């Protein structure tokens, strides 16, 4: 199997900036009939891959100018001369010289984008949740940046790390911004037997963590 | 304009063996190009699992030839994909996509998710996330829905009959025991809610299951 190599893993390029993704192949995708089949393809967060560039440098019908593929027997490059925000995804190396065909491992490209601090919401467990006999208290951290961020779960006062769920969209093609999802579950029982439930935030964009809370009194 | 389409069961027992059809309109399957089935595993890795050409020859992946097959039914523009003595590590998304990397002729299906698990399908539960201990003297109220314990994925989530889209953010399911557990928020602004009503509507196709659920301020 020919090994398809793709650097770097990652990009984080700001709007209106040069991008470059590199593809190594292990043997020479040169064909018999001297046509060497290298594509280039483009996974948007939430939909199906799709083709941009076909035989190493022509791009396929509504693809940008601003995209642009060469190289030559194993060496390939796709530049994109100018990043905009409907680019973000993951891009992948292709080559359909040698049987069977195989792709690199992909090339995540990130908008790099300003500071934004999370807007922090905390839900208690509806009745109707607290009938079956659990309870979940739910925690969201909309439209921030970056990524990196620290969410703690505090049950009165005391840090819980079990029975938390935490997952984070992809990043958002209008604003750049990622959100995330907090759940913290128990039984009923436990829930009833203490008073306040915090969610506790820990981003870049605040010295001191930005702090959420309810107590079973004001319900 | 050519249209692919993946179909086929989203849970598979184990040892079992996977079939899935790619419903092509749009361009007649005998008339050119290779027709392929790729599929995607969690963490981003594709692999080509074979195609079946116009002429109607095939050629397989040779990592899972002696348990592939594709095959065609002409009259009904449909190819086919089996795969057999499936085990969890099949669990993919599958993608039918039609194309001869010399041309511009390329089209890929929307991908259809299979689980390979011994597990029973499950239908979710739904509960309002309403605010707590507040009456919102912002501008804006976040108001979100809890979809708890269902089992394959995926489930669908729309706010008010899907024209309340923006403000939207619905977080990728998590895994738990066997179960999943999802959620999404809707944020508007405090002259909406309470006044006018949102409704979270989530669908289950594994479980034929259908559910509205309005969400309501709090009394306590």
């Amino acid at each position: 199997d020919v090994q398809m190599t793709q650097t770097p893993l990652t990009l984080s390029v700001t709007i209106g900036q040069p991008a470059s993704i590199s593809c190594e192949s292990s043997q020479s995708l040169l064909y018999s009939n001297g046509k060497t089949y290298l594509n280039w393809l483009l996974q948007r967060p939430g939909q199906s891959p799709k083709r941009l560039i076909y035989l190493v440098s022509k791009l396929d019908s509504g693809v940008p100018d601003r995209f642009t593929g060469s190289g030559s027997g194993t060496d390939f490059t796709l530049r994109i001369s100018r990043v905009e925000a409907e680019d973000l995804g993951v891009y992948y190396c292709v080559q359909g010289t040698h049987f069977p065909r195989t792709f690199g491992g992909g090339t995540k490209l990130e908008i790099k984008r300003a500071d934004a601090a999370p807007t922090v919401s905390i839900f208690p467990p509806s009745s109707e949740q607290l009938t079956s006999g659990g309870a979940s208290v739910v925690c969201f951290l909309n439209n921030f940046y970056p990524k990196d961020i620290n969410v703690k779960w505090k049950i009165d006062g005391s840090e819980r790390q079990n029975g938390v769920l935490n997952s984070w969209t992809d990043q958002d093609s209008k604003d750049s911004t990622y959100s995330m999802s907090s759940t913290l579950t128990l039984t009923k029982d436990e829930y009833e037997r203490h008073n306040s439930y915090t969610c506790e935030a820990t981003h870049k964009t605040s010295t001191s963590p930005i702090v959420k809370s309810f107590n079973r009194n004001e319900c | 304009g050519v249209q692919l389409q993946e179909s086929g069961p989203g849970l598979v027992k184990p040892s079992q063996s996977l079939s899935l059809t790619c419903t092509v309109t749009g361009y007649s399957i005998t008339s050119d190009y290779a027709w392929n089935w790729i599929r995607q595993f969690p963490g981003n890795k594709l692999e080509w699992m074979g195609y079946i050409t116009y002429s109607g020859s095939t050629g397989y992946n040779p990592s899972l030839k002696s348990r592939i097959s594709i095959t065609r039914d002409t009259s009904k523009n449909q190819f086919f994909l089996q795969l057999n003595s499936v085990t969890t590590e099949d669990t993919a998304t599958y993608y039918c996509a039609s194309y001869d990397d010399y041309t511009w002729f390329t089209y890929w299906g929307q991908g259809t998710l299979v689980t390979v698990s011994a597990a029973k399908t499950t239908p979710p539960s739904v509960f309002p996330l309403a605010p707590g201990s507040a009456a919102q003297t912002n501008s804006m109220v976040t108001l979100g829905c809890l979809v708890k314990g269902y089992f394959p994925e995926p489930v669908t989530v729309t706010w008010n009959s899907g024209s309340l889209s923006s403000g939207v953010h619905t977080f990728p399911a998590v895994l738990q025991s066997d179960l999943y557990t999802l959620s999404s928020s809707v944020t508007v602004p405090s002259s909406p809610r309470p006044s006018e009503t949102v409704t979270c509507n989530v669908a289950h196709p594994a479980s034929s299951t259908k559910v509205d659920k309005k969400i309501v301020p709090r009394d306590c």
